[PDB]
Parts: structure tokens; C-alpha cells; sequence
């Protein structure tokens, strides 16, 4: 009687949704056709006899990815008319997907959301995935969040956004729409998790020893993180954690809800079994700055609160004996007004392996969600990138001619300045 | 190798 | 269709001829009350 | 969906199209009789982009062929793949322009253009969702440079929101085949900047240089230059007809490569290009593709790209390859050449990946970069124009058909203003 | 240029693009005021085509007279 | 004081010269494959040999 | 004196602030009668 609905918008969102939906189907024993040859109820729904239907909706204005989905092996799984598709792409223009073509599509998505919500009885909250540096992704994510915040109100929404890397970039105009989308979801999303690609590339290179990774390898790690986060809702555990038990433990103030994640262990089968993978060493590896899932240095800032999930055969006393060691270290310092900052969850189900993938099978794993003061650097560098081109009003004509006003750029800049001032104000000791 | 201050 | 045109295009397509005529006479006559004269001129143009 | 129609004018444009359509048909496996004989399923999924469907199962291009003399279209029909073109789309006059811009734009081109506009309107009104138009014509001829550019304005007046492409061959001073080239080049550039959403300049001199130096073939002919131009043309819209990791339609390139609405003159290049005797020596790798892609001699224009700084750049990779390597190589090509990239817009290179390579090749790259080095072509064109105009040479031919010298003065002034304001941003600093 | 750039420099960074566009546009009437041609406030054959169209229309109008 | 004034006056030139030459040397170490972090590239680009 | 200033300087020193203020509101409000609104605005500024 506990449910959650995941929203996938944009090319990156759909490509990570595919990645998480192989993993969930594999973890619950459901074949790609949707047929089994009481834990499924969190992500799926029973049709009365036979197949299961995911509680997910796919959105995009550009039809190529959806058409690829509707012809692959998973054509029989998803309901045919929840893969909403458009005709014309926003083409990396934020104003397009927020004012011009997204408005005519958003009504169908909201109707689908209502039709899925009326089925659930214990709706925990929503999940949303969107790559921020794109037109349709950021614009439609902003519009959907704004509609949901007023249609439903206090229901919790979680956002797994992928911000651009510090120096590596695929587009040339992504700072503009990244800043605008951050403006939009700052006052509209309860949790936002950092996911830039460069850090995960470094993780793959160093640990998985892959020298030529593709997007699928990144999306599989993201899917594993999602599964670790939501395992506690569908498996028995000695110390459970619910989604609604987050803003009471990781969010000191309503404005501050951007945090960065990490995962451990990450190791290949060729050298995994030569070492014992004790809980102490994995919880040490999880706190290593080089294993952050976002390219930010935690040594440059304080910690505010750490929520970290275990799964497997871990015993609570071993967890406490490792939290003490971390509190001992002099290179990791917490904020003054937080004496204890750890929330611990323990689950029994070990992580599942996907055949043909990178990760091996292990009995212990740890996933941490940590809120730290050091996150302000990404905001500062994105702001610096934005200012350089906004000084000369470059690329603005592509946005003014799509219905957006001239002054809309300035207030996003003011909100980022306010956020940066707030992060500095919080981190000073009393 | 010099930084910019070493180069100055 | 003026409501669909950008600000700059809106002014040039809505008050272009009036401003040109009013300012032209204003610069030629140089009245003591340019604002009052221009305001009446705009109402008289219609 | 999101398909485009083909319109070509003049002899040069007709010869370019006669190879472009052959290349497209060979790519999609269409026989010269209009019957599909392809091997892969993907060859038919998005065939509606360029081809229409008729009874009997055969396919017909949605191309419109126009010229002021019937010889070139009477010759292209007898060539290979000449039967695909619908006979109804052939429109021609009985007089010709004689390389006189005035005759092809005021007296003769004005009366004929109604018939071709009728079929253009028929083609555009019918199609599922319009993406836009692409235009091939030469600036060195009278009828082409006149009728094509007037048709550009007529199309823009009726479809202001669609996108417009123009592949324009400008007369180089090295290989000159017509004495009155500067006049109709300067007159055409005046109108082309006001209406074309994108423009791509191509020079015969650069094509001869490439054929002589990179391919090292003894006797170049117009068939080789046409083949190179056709490959470059096909490379731009490949991801719109095939699936890929990051699809990017023409509008997305328009957003990311044009900073200001009047700076839309690009120069392109295609890689790889190797000689017959050295095609076995080379190994196709991403570094090998990217080193040839940014090579100065590889550009399809005689303009020297290390004489200026790139405002932005784009690359459309083809084939199956890892994205991490592409991104790191793009970063490396931008760190080692920081002097030739403008500094007030960071991360000014766009990348895209398409999983379907060209027939016969495993990897290919199409490069579209907006650089400040293009000023040199307009400088020399205006220099020749002002050298010839000061004596009023050959002016009576133009002035005898209702044109005056005032339109020459305005065209020269606007072209010089374009030259100045294009380099204004080269010296701009942050 | 001058006097219009010092006036655009007195307007805050958020509206400076709009003020620069208004100043370019204000450059618009001034030329007409300076000169006298109501067709410079945006962005053989022409004359001949217009003449021909008018003549055909005139003939149709003549036909209307004929009607 | 005079040297510091001159270094401030010409700082933009010296910084352009520094950036122009700091990445011109062939370092086998920073060949694209083994530079695992953007920070290592940034640090190398901030040094002149 | 405005009468001695060139056309450009005359406009910028006589109707620059008023025109910019009127255009600002005109682009923001986009009224159906921009000319009438601007004319009244000029008279109200004084
Ligand atoms: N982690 C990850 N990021 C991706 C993936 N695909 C695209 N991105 C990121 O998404 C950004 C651009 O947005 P996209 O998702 O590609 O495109 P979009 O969101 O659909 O927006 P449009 O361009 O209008 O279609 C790029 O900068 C990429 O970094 C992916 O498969 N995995
Ligand atoms: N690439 C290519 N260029 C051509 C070909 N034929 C002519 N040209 C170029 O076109 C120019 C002459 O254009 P022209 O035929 O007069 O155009 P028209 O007036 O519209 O018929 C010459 O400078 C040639 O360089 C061809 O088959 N291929
Ligand atoms: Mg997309």
C-alpha cells in the first residue's frame, strides 16, 4: 500500500529511465514481456491476470528516443499511451519548452498523472529525471513541477538533475537554461541531487578500469543509486527509512536542499573477490572526495547532515564502530550547530547484478546522500559562465523571440546571488 | 614549472 | 497584431508615424510647453 | 515527421543536386527506378524526410528544379537517377538571363517565379510537420543568384517561423570563369543576409586544393567537387534520419551556432579524406578524425581559420563510438588552441553522435564552425566590386532593365557594414 | 555615437539592451526628421514590375469602367 | 613600486603571453588518455615550462 | 540651450528621458492603443 511515480522527460531522462527499468524488472523477477514466469507494488500495478505495468511516464518532444523504446524488447511492457511524444523539438531553447510547444503537451501529461494517481492508495511521492542542459528537459521539468506543486500541494517530489561539468560541455548555451531551471526548481522541488557527468567518468576510469565509457555505463550506476535509495520501501530491514523521513533529517532550511551523492563499492569481478569488502573499508571509500558522484570537493566546505544507506548482511554495531572512526578523522569536519549528523539505514537485500554489465555481485554496499556547504562552487562557476555572455547579451535573441521577457534573466541571477549568500551565512560558526 | 607569479 | 510584435517592433508599428510627426513639429516650433503641445497633437492625430 | 523539401536553381545548383540525390538514394538503398532494395530496417523508418510515396510502391523526391534555360534540366534527366524527379516539378523559361542579375531578378525572374511558387506552396502545405527548406545555388551566375535570392524573400514572407538553409558558392578571385562575378555576388550578399536563417559558403578553389593535396588524385573534375559537397550536405541531417546518442535537428544547431541574428555565415569541412593508396595505412580513431577535422586545409573555403578566432564550433560524429572519448578530445582541441577561441563565451564547441555511419565507412565527421576569419572573402569581393564600379564598367547592362546605381551603393555600404560588424566581435574582450 | 549612448548608460544593466534598441529606433525618426523619407524606420526591375502590375490593374479598372 | 606598477600595466599582456606559451610544449604526461581529472588539466594549463 | 544643440543632442536633452520611460511602459503593457497611451503619458509627465 505504498507507491511512487517516476517522471522521465528529455533524452537524458528517458535514457536513464530505461537504465533504471531494466534493473527494477530484473530485481523483481519480471520478464521483459511483463509476465512473471508482494514487493512489486511500490513500482508496479497488477492488471488482474498476468502482466505488470510500470508506474512511469515518458515525455519528449523529439520522437526518435520514444520510437526506439516502442520497438525494442520492452515494447510490451509500457502502456502504449503513456509514452507521450511531440513532433517538434525545443532545440536546446528553454523558452520554447516553457512557453511555445510545451504548453500544448503538458495537459496530456497531467491527465496521465491523474489517471496513474487515482490508482495508488498510499502515494509516497514523485520522482523526476531530467538533464538540465537542454531545452525540452529543463523547460518541461519546470512546467510540470510548477503544475504539480499546485495540483497536489504537500506531496513530496524528488529531482535527479544532471548539471553540466565544470569544463566539459556538449552544448554552448547550456548555462542559460541551467540557471533558469535552477531558478524554477529552487522554490518548487523538495530534494535535488547532483549528477554531473565528469565525476562519474572519473569514477568509471579509476575503479571500473574502463577507458572508453558510454552513456549506458553512467546510467547503470545512476540506476543502482536509485535502487539503493528506494530499497527500504520494498524489502524487510532492521532500520527502515521512508521518503517522507528526509526533509526532517537532511534539510536544515527550506532553501537548502541541494546535496551530492556517492556509492561504494564500485569494483569489477576480475579483482573483487581478492579483498574482503568489510563494512569499514566500504564506508571509508564512500567518504573519499574522489568518489563523489558530483565533481565537487567536500574538503572545501563543512558537512551539514549525512544520510547513508546500507544493504546486505551488515550488522548495526559494525556501522557504529565505523561512524566513530569517521568522526575521529581530522580531515572531515561538521558544522558547529550539528553535534550528530548521521542517519543510518540498514537493509537485508543485497544489490542485484545486471548481466553483461560492469559491476560484480557483492554482499555489502553503501549509498550516502550528504548535504554539504561546499556545493556553492558549482553555483559560482555557473554564474561566472553566465555573466560572461550575458554582459554582451549574446544568444538572447533566440529567447526573446520565443515569448520570454527581457527581465527574466536578471531575477534568476538575483536568486543565485541570494542562494550563494545564504550558503555563506549558514556555514559560519556561532 | 612556474605559475603566473613565478613567470612575472 | 501589435500585441504579438516585440517591444521595439511594437513601438515602430504603433507610434512611429505619430512620434515622427510630433517630434518634427516640436523641433521646428520649439514651444514653451512641448509636453502639452505633443500630448494635444497625439490626441488630434488619432 | 519534421521533414524538409529541396529547392535548387541555376546550373551549378542543379549539378550539385544531381549528386546529392544520388548520394541520398544510395544511402537509403533506392534504385534508380524508385524501388527499395535495402538491407536494414532502419533504411525505411524515416524515409519521409526526403522522399514522398506514390501508388505502386515507388518513391519520389520532393525536389523542385528551376532555371531560366531548359538545357541543364534536359541534361540532368538523362543522367543516372534522373528518372526519380517528378516531371511536373520542372519549370523553365525560354530566354535565360545571360549572367545578368537584373534580368534574373527584375524583368524575367519576376514573371516566371509564380509558377515555381505554386508548386513550392503545393509541396509545403501538404507535408506532415514542416522543418524547413534547404537551397542550393551559385552566387557567380545571374539567373541563379537573382531568382534564388528573390525566392528566398518570397518564402520567408510566407513562412516566417520555419528554418531556411542556403548552400552558396561564392566566386573566388583565383579561379574566375565570369567577368561580371563581383556585381551579382555583391548584389546577392545584400539580400541573402536579410532572409536566410543559415548560410554555408563553398568555394571551387578550396575544393581543387583539397582534391590536389589530400586525395592526391591527378585529374579533378566537377563530379568530385560535387561528391564532396554532397557528402558534406548529407552529413548535416544524418541524425535527423537515424537514431543516435544525442539527436540534434537543424533548429538545435541554429540555436547553438548563431550568437547574433546577422552572424550566420559558416564554413564547413568533411573528414576523413584519404587517398586510394593510403586508405589501408590509416586507422580510423576519434583522435585521427578530430585532428583532420580542425585542419586548416580541410575547410571547404579558402579562408584561413588561424587568421581569426572561432565564435563557436559544431561537430556531427557518425558511427558507434564512446562519448567520453569524444568529449575529452573536444576539450583537448580547445585547451591546446585557446588563442584561436574567443574568450568571453566559454565551452563553445557542440558535439553530436549518430550511430549509423556512411555506407562504406565506419566513422565520419561533419564540421560546421562560425569563425571571424570569413571576413577576408567579403573584403576581396568588395575590393573587386569597388575596383570595377568606380569606372561604371558593364553598368549599362544592369541599368537598362530598371535598376539604378543607388541600389549598388546601398548594397556596397551594407556589405561593408556587415564586414565591419563581423570583426567588431573579434577584438571584443571581457 | 554620442548623446544617445550617454543616455543609454544612465539606464540599469537589465533594461540596457531594451534602451539600446530604443536608441537605435530613436535613431529612426531623427534621420527622417533630418532628411524627410517616411520609409527608413525598419530593417529597373522594381519600377518596371510595379508599372506593369498597375497597368494590368488599370486595364481591369478600365474594364470596370467598361462594366 | 615602479616594477609593480609596470607589471600591473602590462599584466594583461604578460597573462596573454603566459597562456599562449604554457600549453605549447609537448608533455607526454598530459597526453589526453591518462588525464583522469579536469583539475589536473587546469593545473597543467596554469604552469609554464 | 536646446535650440542650439544638433538634432541628436536636442532629442537626447529634451525628450530622451520621457521617450524611454514611455517606451518602457509601452513594451511592458503592450496596450491596444500605444499612440494614445504614449501621448497621454507625455502630457502627464510634464
Ligand atoms: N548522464 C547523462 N547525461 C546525458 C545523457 N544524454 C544527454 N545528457 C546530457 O543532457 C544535456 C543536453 O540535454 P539532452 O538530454 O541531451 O537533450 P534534452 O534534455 O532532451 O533537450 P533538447 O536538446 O531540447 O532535446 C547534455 O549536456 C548532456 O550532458 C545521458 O545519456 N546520460
Ligand atoms: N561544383 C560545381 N560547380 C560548377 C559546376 N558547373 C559550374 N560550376 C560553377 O558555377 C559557376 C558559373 O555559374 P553559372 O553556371 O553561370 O550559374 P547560372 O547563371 O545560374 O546558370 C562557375 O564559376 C563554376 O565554378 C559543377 O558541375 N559543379
Ligand atoms: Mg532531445
Amino acid at each position: 500500500m505504498r507507491e511512487v511515480i517516476s517522471i522521465h522527460v528529455g533524452q537524458g531522462g528517458i535514457q536513464v529511465g530505461n537504465a533504471c527499468w531494466e534493473l527494477f524488472c530484473l530485481e523483481h523477477g519480471i520478464q521483459p514481456d511483463g509476465q512473471m514466469p508482494d514487493a512489486f507494488n511500490t513500482f508496479f500495478s497488477e492488471t488482474g491476470a498476468g502482466k505488470h505495468v510500470p508506474r512511469a511516464v515518458f515525455l519528449d518532444l523529439e520522437p526518435t528516443v520514444i520510437d526506439e523504446v516502442r520497438t525494442g524488447t520492452y515494447r510490451q511492457l509500457f502502456h502504449p499511451e503513456q509514452l507521450i511524444s511531440g513532433k517538434e523539438d525545443a532545440a536546446n531553447n528553454f523558452a520554447r519548452g516553457h512557453y511555445t510547444i510545451g504548453k500544448e503537451i503538458v495537459d496530456l501529461c497531467l491527465d496521465r498523472i491523474r489517471k496513474l494517481a487515482d490508482n495508488c492508495t498510499g502515494l509516497q511521492g514523485f520522482l523526476v529525471f531530467n538533464s538540465v542542459g537542454g531545452g525540452t528537459g529543463s523547460g518541461l521539468g519546470s512546467l510540470l513541477l510548477e503544475r504539480l506543486s499546485v495540483d497536489y500541494g504537500k506531496k513530496s517530489k524528488l529531482g535527479f538533475t544532471i548539471y553540466p561539468s565544470p569544463q566539459v560541455s556538449t552544448a554552448v548555451v547550456e548555462p542559460y537554461n541551467s540557471i533558469l531551471s535552477t531558478h524554477s526548481l529552487l522554490e518548487h522541488t523538495d530534494v535535488a541531487v547532483m549528477l554531473d557527468n565528469e565525476a562519474i567518468y572519473d569514477i568509471c576510469r579509476r575503479n571500473l578500469d574502463i577507458e572508453r565509457p558510454t552513456y549506458t555505463n553512467l546510467n547503470r550506476l545512476i540506476a543502482q543509486v536509485i535502487s539503493s535509495l528506494t530499497a527500504s520501501l520494498r524489502f524487510d530491514g532492521a532500520l527502515n527509512v521512508d521518503i517522507t523521513e528526509f526533509q526532517t533529517n537532511l534539510v536544515p532550511y527550506p532553501r537548502i536542499h541541494f546535496m551530492l551523492s556517492s556509492y561504494a563499492p564500485i569494483i569489477s569481478a576480475e579483482k573483487a573477490y581478492h579483498e574482503q569488502l568489510s563494512v569499514a573499508e566500504i564506508t571509508n571509500s564512500a567518504f573519499e572526495p574522489a568518489n563523489m558522484m558530483a565533481k565537487c570537493d567536500p574538503r572545501h566546505g563543512k558537512y551539514m547532515a549525512c544520510s547513508m544507506m546500507y544493504r546486505g548482511d551488515v550488522v548495526p554495531k559494525d556501522v557504529n564502530a565505523s561512524i566513530a572512526t569517521i568522526k575521529t578523522k581530522r580531515t572531515i569536519q561538521f558544522v558547529d550547530w550539528c553535534p550528530t549528523g548521521f542517519k543510518v539505514g540498514i537493509n537485508y537485500q543485497p544489490p542485484t547484478v545486471v548481466p553483461g554489465g560492469d559491476l560484480a555481485k557483492v554482499m555489502r554496499a553503501v549509498c550516502m546522500i550528504s548535504n554539504s556547504t561546499a556545493i556553492a562552487e558549482v553555483f559560482s562557476r555557473l554564474d561566472h559562465k553566465f555573466d560572461l555572455m550575458y554582459a554582451k547579451r549574446a544568444f538572447v535573441h533566440w529567447y526573446v523571440g520565443e515569448g520570454m521577457e527581457e527581465g527574466e534573466f536578471s531575477e534568476a541571477r538575483e536568486d543565485l546571488a541570494a542562494l550563494e549568500k545564504d550558503y555563506e551565512e549558514v556555514g559560519i560558526e556561532t | 614549472s612556474f605559475d603566473f607569479q613565478g613567470f612575472l | 497584431k501589435f500585441q504579438q510584435l516585440p517591444l521595439r517592433d511594437y513601438y515602430e508599428s504603433s507610434v512611429t508615424q505619430v512620434l515622427l510627426e510630433g517630434l518634427r513639429e516640436l523641433g521646428a516650433k520649439r514651444p514653451e510647453n512641448p509636453i502639452q503641445f505633443l500630448g494635444k497633437f497625439l490626441l488630434d492625430r488619432d | 515527421m519534421r521533414e524538409i523539401v529541396h529547392i535548387q536553381g541555376g546550373q551549378c545548383g542543379n549539378q550539385i543536386g544531381a549528386k546529392f540525390w544520388e548520394v541520398i538514394s544510395d544511402e537509403h538503398g533506392i534504385d534508380p527506378t524508385g524501388t527499395y532494395h535495402g538491407d536494414s530496417d532502419l533504411q525505411l523508418e524515416r524515409i519521409n524526410v526526403y522522399y514522398n510515396e506514390a501508388t505502386g510502391g515507388r518513391y519520389v523526391p520532393r525536389a523542385i528544379l528551376m532555371d531560366l534555360e531548359p538545357g541543364t534540366m534536359d541534361s540532368v534527366r538523362a543522367g543516372p537517377f534522373g528518372q526519380l524527379f517528378r516531371p511536373d516539378n520542372f519549370v523553365f523559361g525560354q530566354t535565360g538571363a545571360g549572367n545578368n542579375w537584373a534580368k534574373g531578378h527584375y524583368t524575367e525572374g519576376a514573371e516566371l517565379i509564380d509558377s515555381v511558387l505554386d508548386v513550392v506552396r503545393k509541396e509545403a502545405e501538404g507535408c506532415d510537420c514542416l522543418q524547413g527548406f534547404q537551397i542550393t545555388h551559385s552566387l557567380g551566375g545571374g539567373t541563379g543568384s537573382g531568382m534564388g535570392t528573390l525566392l528566398i524573400s518570397k518564402v520567408r514572407e510566407e513562412y516566417p517561423d520555419r528554418i531556411m538553409e542556403t548552400f552558396s558558392v561564392v566566386p573566388s578571385p583565383k579561379v574566375s570563369d565570369t567577368v561580371v562575378e563581383p556585381y551579382n555576388a555583391t548584389l546577392s550578399v545584400h539580400q541573402l543576409v536579410e532572409n536566410a536563417d543559415e548560410c554555408m559558403v563553398i568555394d571551387n578553389e578550396a575544393l581543387y586544393d583539397i582534391c590536389f593535396r589530400t586525395l592526391k588524385l591527378t585529374t579533378p573534375t566537377y563530379g568530385d567537387l560535387n561528391h564532396l559537397v554532397s557528402a558534406a550536405m548529407s552529413g548535416v541531417t544524418c541524425c535527423l534520419r537515424f537514431p543516435g546518442q544525442l539527436n540534434s535537428d537543424l533548429r538545435k544547431l541554429a540555436v547553438n551556432l548563431i550568437p547574433f541574428p546577422r552572424l550566420h555565415f559558416f564554413m564547413i569541412g568533411f573528414a576523413p579524406l584519404t587517398s586510394r593508396g593510403s586508405q589501408q595505412y590509416r586507422a580510423l580513431t576519434v583522435p585521427e578524425l578530430t585532428q583532420q577535422m580542425f585542419d586548416a586545409k580541410n575547410m571547404m573555403c579558402a579562408a584561413d581559420p588561424r587568421h581569426g578566432r572561432y565564435l563557436t564550433a559544431s561537430a556531427l560524429f557518425r558511427g558507434r563510438m564512446s562519448t567520453k572519448e569524444v568529449d575529452e578530445q573536444m576539450l583537448n582541441v580547445q585547451n591546446k588552441n585557446s588563442s584561436y577561441f574567443v574568450e568571453w563565451i566559454p565551452n563553445n564547441i557542440k558535439s553530436s553522435i549518430c550511430d549509423i555511419p556512411p555506407k562504406g565507412l565506419k566513422m565520419a565527421v561533419t564540421f560546421v564552425g562560425n569563425s571571424t576569419a570569413i571576413q577576408e572573402m567579403f573584403k576581396r569581393v568588395a575590393e573587386q566590386f569597388t575596383a570595377m564600379f568606380r569606372r561604371k564598367a558593364f553598368l549599362h547592362w544592369y541599368t537598362g532593365e530598371g535598376m539604378d546605381e543607388m541600389e549598388f551603393t546601398e548594397a556596397e555600404s551594407n556589405m561593408n557594414d556587415l564586414v565591419s560588424e563581423y570583426q567588431q566581435y573579434q577584438d571584443a574582450t571581457a | 555615437d554620442l548623446g544617445l549612448k550617454l543616455a543609454v548608460s544612465t539606464i540599469g544593466y537589465r533594461d540596457r539592451y531594451t534602451a539600446e534598441q530604443c536608441a537605435y529606433c530613436l535613431d529612426d525618426i531623427i534621420k527622417s526628421i533630418e532628411t524627410g523619407d517616411s520609409n527608413q524606420a525598419f530593417r529597373v526591375i522594381k519600377e518596371k514590375k510595379k508599372e506593369e502590375e498597375a497597368q494590368e490593374e488599370a486595364k481591369k479598372k478600365y474594364e470596370e469602367k467598361r462594366l | 613600486d615602479t616594477i609593480n606598477i609596470l607589471l600591473r600595466r602590462y599584466n594583461k599582456i604578460l597573462k596573454n603571453v603566459f597562456v599562449k606559451y604554457s600549453n605549447t610544449g609537448f608533455s607526454a604526461q598530459f597526453s589526453n588518455k591518462n588525464v583522469n581529472s579536469f583539475d589536473a588539466i587546469k593545473e597543467h594549463n596554469s604552469l609554464i615550462s
